[PDB]
């Protein structure tokens, strides 16, 4: 089973770990109110705007920074998720291997 | 029911000041579209227009005030406002 | 049932203004074809005449009024109309 | 109920001195947004600007003056108080 799980788990850390596919998924799920700029009461251009900019959308127009800084967050949580997971997937195989020393019959 | 309309307009020659002001019944300004500067007292400005206009609004009045200085041609285009769009006035300097 | 027809044309120097009225009995603007603006009051235009020409309807009238201004004899063309092909008018600037 | 208000700007020509006066009801200096100077009576001045402005106090008056010396048409620029940010003056140096 290690063997067979290595990998996919290996593919899930190196992807946390680089954020572009984070960044790019959790990008239309960031908070906007938080920022007054991103009020737009429309409520429609808001949606295209949050999904627009994370991909080649620059558009230098005194909104940069702020998009900047959401990929930041993304960037940081991005790696936090990455982490937890190791974390996890480390403690996961020593309580296997504890059932493995637990209902093993063999010495 | 609120009701935007840009007043202030007109033609400008090079190094002048202009003066827009709209009323109302959070602000943005805009120019033709590209973002020009906005309002909370809290105040923005776009770099391509940094250094040159002001902004500032007054609640009992309810309007919005729009300083520019040593106005140039390269910035010779329709104003409008923002917050719902404004009716827009085009200012021409030459 | 409905004819666009066209009004403005003649010859005008370089950077003049003029309107051209086109009467219908959601329009777009061209010239020669090549596209030059849209409405609906929203108003599209090309980035050749971006900032440059001002298109305007009115159901009161069921007209559309285009803007020329800044004028060159570079842009000398026909312009025609469309909703349905305008018949359209040739302005010559010198 | 403190308000901050900036006089004593205008036109200068290059090599003379102006005279920065600011209305308060430890302050800095801001020109545009650039630091300029600092005040506690202990002053700290930027390199750009080091060896030609001097901030002083008097907490009598509840004012800052600023002497800017040898002034010259390359720091053309709106100079603000921040303790909350000043209204500013444009300062211009042919």
């Amino acid at each position: 089973t290690g063997r067979a799980v290595i990998a996919p788990l290996t593919w899930l850390a190196v992807t946390l770990l680089t954020g572009t596919y984070y960044e790019c998924a959790a990008s239309e799920f960031a908070s906007v109110d938080h920022y007054p700029m991103f009020d737009n009461v429309s409520a429609s251009k808001r949606e295209e705007i949050l999904a627009g900019f994370p991909c080649c959308r620059s558009a230098p127009s005194d909104v940069i920074l702020v998009r900047d800084e959401i990929a930041l967050l993304h960037r940081y949580q991005s790696q936090m998720l990455g982490w937890i997971l190791i974390t996890l997937a480390t403690i996961a195989a020593l309580v296997s291997c504890c059932v493995a020393k637990c209902c093993s019959p063999l010495t | 029911q609120v009701q935007l309309v840009e007043s202030g307009g007109g033609l400008v020659q090079a190094g002048g000041s202009l003066r827009l002001s709209c009323a109302a019944s959070h602000m943005r300004w805009y120019r033709q579209r590209e973002w020009v500067a906005a309002i909370y007292a809290g105040t923005h400005y776009a770099d391509s227009v940094k250094g040159r206009f002001t902004i500032s609004r007054d609640n009992a009045k309810n309007t919005v005030y729009l300083q520019m200085n040593s106005l140039k041609p390269e910035d010779t285009a329709v104003y409008y406002c923002f917050v719902y769009i404004g009716q827009g006035t085009q200012v021409t300097v030459s």
